[PDB]
């Protein structure tokens, strides 16, 4: 779907879940 | 999930529970990829060594859930299966190569705050993100330890492991249709999927477009959270041509 | 111990 992967309670409201930053910090490139 | 934590509400709105009708029980995880299509592991539906060969009418899928055991009135949706499709080269005899299956729902599920599809990766997203050290996220209602069961959906973030380390951890033949993830003994963090989590998603949040992509399917592990062992995941991008063929045809 | 689901989904 064009809207895939954007969570109504997080990305769609610009709210961050409690551990997604751990993922971002591992993406070292 | 071993050494995970309780999910936040709506944290994994593509999570699906594969549910046996009789006896009523959790069979596996799965994921929502569109309003009519659910992705899971083939071995959740077909595994002859254990006399497992489910038909459509044996099963339901439950979408939008958080609690493992409760009927989440006004939140979850329960869908019947129209048709199961198993990869024609799924290798149940040897090593679970190509451990992937699709389920088409009888009717579309309505999206909500709790129900929303995950993306499937393109080649470029897969090439950028499927790298040793990069972390993904595994979710499920499976057991909390190898040898107990959670009240609510569990979540754990785990790093992808270098392919030689994956291969050197096991006597099973590892293929290009698998990747492995988990911490090494020296790394001082732990975590894994466990029984009941298979078929669920390994997801990564693209830093390029801020969308979640399903890179893996929880496939197999020797025990759960054992030192020196890793969890193995179906490589979704490598099998995407089959996914596309099924959805285009049916 | 799973809570019973509505009978409509089992018919
Ligand atoms: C699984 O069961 C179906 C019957 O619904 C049968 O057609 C199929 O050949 C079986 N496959 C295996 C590997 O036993
Ligand atoms: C990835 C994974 C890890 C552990 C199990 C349970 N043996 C299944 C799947
Ligand atoms: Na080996
Ligand atoms: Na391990």
């Amino acid at each position: 779907e064009a809207d895939c992967g954007l969570r109504p309670l997080f990305e769609k409201k610009s709210l961050e879940d409690k551990t997604e930053r751990e993922l971002l910090e591992s993406y070292i490139d | 999930i071993v050494e995970g934590s309780d999910a936040e509400i709506g944290m994994s709105p593509w999570q699906v529970m594969l549910f046996r009708k009789s006896p009523q029980e959790l069979l596996c995880g799965a994921s929502l990829i569109s309003d009519r299509w659910v992705l899971t592991a083939a071995h959740c539906l077909l595994y002859p060594p254990w006399d497992k060969n489910f038909t459509e009418n044996d099963l339901l899928v439950r979408i939008g859930k958080h609690s493992r055991t409760r009927y989440e009135r006004n939140i979850e949706k329960i869908s019947m299966l129209e048709k199961i499709y198993i990869h024609p080269r799924y290798n149940w005899r040897e090593n679970l190569d190509r451990d992937i299956a699709l389920m088409k729902l009888k009717k579309p599920v309505a999206f909500s705050d709790y129900i929303h599809p995950v993306c499937l990766p393109d080649r470029e997203t897969a090439a950028s993100l499927l790298q040793a050290g990069y972390k993904g996220r595994v979710t499920g209602w499976g057991n909390l330890k190898e040898t107990g069961q959670p009240s609510v959906l569990q979540v754990v973030n785990l790093p992808i492991v270098e392919r030689p380390v994956c291969k050197d951890s096991t006597r099973i033949r590892i293929t290009d249709n698998m990747f492995c993830a988990g911490y090494k003994p020296d790394e001082g963090k732990r975590g894994d999927a466990c029984e009941g989590d298979s078929g669920g998603p390994f997801v990564m949040k693209s830093p390029f477009n801020n969308r979640w992509y399903q890179m893996g399917i929880v496939s197999w592990g020797e025990g759960c959270d054992r030192d020196g062992k890793y969890g193995f995941y179906t490589h979704v991008f490598r099998l995407k041509k089959w996914i596309q063929k099924v959805i285009d045809q049916f | 111990d799973f809570e019973e689901i509505p009978e409509e989904y089992l018919q």
